[PDB]
């Protein structure tokens, strides 16, 4: 169980990292879509 | 020196004295310690040094000298 | 393992009695036929000593 | 959850530590008894392997 927990910790960290990147991407997309809503209202 | 630990513990675990053990011999058959006795010896060595030895490495102590080789 | 475990104690008791018996004698037994032939030698010694 | 299992590992480790002291201390006495018993008792009289 000790070695299993070490391995599981490593994998868990990897998944957390890729989700952090997607969170940043989501904020960027929100910026772009705010601009998009403004454009719709302008048209 | 620090080896006095091993060369002491071995005897205390096998009934032989400090000088009885010979580096050329093997615990499994040349000291009379069977499977259970050798498990007890390796596990007592583990206890004394407050460390850990997995099964694979632990199985490589059949000879007298090995008890110090992994230690020092 | 269950079969062997059930069988073991009987075999061990039998072996202790056998070792005691043959050690009590000068000759060491190894088989049923061997025990029988030892019976016969014992009878011959009876009928000479008598 | 996995951090709490790690703390389980620590608790189990100290349990193992306790068991280990038990084992080594027991052997220390086994040594002495089997030293003294070699006055022919262990041969078959005390060692009732049945």
């Amino acid at each position: 169980s000790h070695k299993q927990l070490a391995t599981e910790q490593y994998r868990h960290v990897e998944m957390a990292r890729e989700l952090a990147e997607q969170s940043g991407a989501s904020s960027d997309l929100e910026t772009d879509h705010q601009a998009a809503s403004d454009h719709l209202n302008l048209v | 020196t620090i080896e006095e630990r091993v060369k002491k513990i071995i005897g205390e675990q096998l009934g032989v004295k400090q000088e009885e053990v010979t580096n050329n011999a093997s615990f499994v058959e040349d000291l009379g310690a069977d499977s259970l006795d050798t498990v007890e010896l390796v596990m007592a060595l583990e206890e004394e040094f407050d460390t850990e030895i997995p099964d694979e490495e632990a199985e490589k102590i059949t000879t007298v000298q090995a008890a110090i080789d992994y230690i020092n | 393992i269950q079969s062997l475990t059930a069988r073991a104690p009987v075999w061990l008791a039998a072996q202790d009695t056998l070792n005691q018996l043959c050690e009590q004698s000068g000759e060491t037994l190894a088989s049923s036929n061997d025990v029988t032939e030892y019976m016969q030698q014992l009878l011959e010694r009876e009928r000479e000593a008598t | 959850e996995m951090e709490n299992v790690q703390k389980k590992l620590r608790k189990l480790e100290r349990d193992y530590y306790q068991i280990r002291e038990q084992v080594v201390s027991a052997k220390a006495g086994w040594c002495a008894v089997m030293r003294m018993v070699k006055d022919n008792g262990v041969e078959r009289r005390l060692h009732r392997r049945e």
